């Protein structure tokens, strides 16, 4: 995954966050801070990636005003002749790690985390965005 | 799917039960200032919290589960 | 106050008004202030005392004929005030710093004294 960052001068590869057949996720440093980059390797160039890029740009415009919603801020169709890349802000912790990282979330923190999840869904629905992978 | 409510309905149904009222009235509105696009440096955040300290204690503790 | 209105440490001789029968108070603002700022009632003695000192240091224009009369007037004011205001004045002098014969002033400064919109960082 790090090899794909060699072509993006504004992003400096930092660490690999995961590899799957669908998306390879890695963390990179950018002038704005840390960013998570999911790289989709284009195996068949005949895939209508432009249609998906337009859908992602629509998602960015629809979710730009949501405070608890983080859409993909950048979608690059031909970032490299080999792969299309999606860029978004890096957050310190994912919920999967946060549960096991101290301080352990208290009952009041657990209620607060649940409350914010619901608020994120409410805001996304009113903003016209559905997650599909919650 | 017909049994799933809308996101706003769950927040209303659990308002005061699973989520204490303090989350909606102050925690969500106050905290939203820190997640805004306008970056508050760590120094600025401390000063903002210091300035509001009296209001935060009044809003969280009341005059007095607080 | 150790730092002046402009953050400069006090220098030279300073006459501080002593409040009778009370311990020196350290709260901010002090209840027993030694240097009555210009915001309060301008004590003609305090204003004239500052002027006499400003004259001594050579910060006021010397007019020989005026001085003999003016200073004689100040002497009368100070004599009259000493009779009615029985307040004591304690003199304190702060040290001065010199290097290569030049005087240096200590100004309050913090050791660490020397992007609002992000495109990607929300
Ligand atoms: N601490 C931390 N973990 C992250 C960050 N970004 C992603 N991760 C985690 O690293 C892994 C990346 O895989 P994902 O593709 O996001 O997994 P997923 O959320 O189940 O799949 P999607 O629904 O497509 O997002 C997951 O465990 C994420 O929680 C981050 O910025 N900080």
């Amino acid at each position: 995954v790090e090899s794909y960052f060699s072509d993006i001068h504004d992003f400096e590869y930092d660490k690999s966050l995961g590899s799957t057949r669908f998306f390879k996720v890695a963390r990179a440093k950018h002038r704005e801070g840390l960013v998570v980059v999911k790289v989709f390797a284009i195996q068949d160039p005949t895939l209508p990636l432009t249609s998906y890029k337009q859908e992602l740009e629509e998602l960015k415009i629809r979710l730009n005003s949501a405070q608890n919603c983080l859409p993909f801020q950048k979608a690059s169709e031909k970032a490299s002749e080999k792969a299309a890349m999606l860029f978004r802000q890096y957050v310190r912790d994912n919920l999967y790690d946060r549960i096991s990282t101290r301080p352990f979330l208290n009952n009041i923190e657990k209620r607060w985390i649940a409350f914010q999840i619901l608020t994120a869904v409410d805001q996304a629905h009113k903003s016209g965005v559905r997650h599909g992978d919650i | 799917p017909d049994k799933r409510l809308e996101a706003e309905d769950y927040l209303k149904q659990q308002r005061g039960n699973a989520f204490p009222e303090i989350f909606y009235t102050f925690l969500q509105p106050y905290m939203a200032q820190f997640a805004k696009e306008t970056f508050l440096s760590a120094d600025e955040r401390i000063l903002v919290i210091r300035k509001d300290l009296g209001n935060i204690i009044h809003n969280l503790c009341g005059h007095d589960p607080k | 106050s150790l730092f002046g209105k402009y953050g400069m440490f006090r220098q030279g001789m300073h006459d501080l008004k002593v409040w009778p029968n009370v311990e020196a108070d350290g709260s901010e603002p002090t209840k027993t202030p030694g240097r009555t700022s210009s915001t309060l009632s301008e004590d003609q003695m305090s204003r004239l005392a500052k002027l006499t000192k400003a004259h001594r240091q050579g910060h006021m224009v010397k007019v020989d004929w005026l001085d003999r009369l003016t200073f004689r007037e100040i002497e009368m004011i100070n004599e009259s005030e000493k009779r009615s205001s029985n307040f004591m004045y304690l003199m304190v002098e702060f040290r001065c710093v010199k290097c290569d014969d030049k005087e240096y002033g200590i100004v309050y400064y913090e050791k660490d004294g020397d992007l609002t919109s992000f495109e990607l960082v929300k």
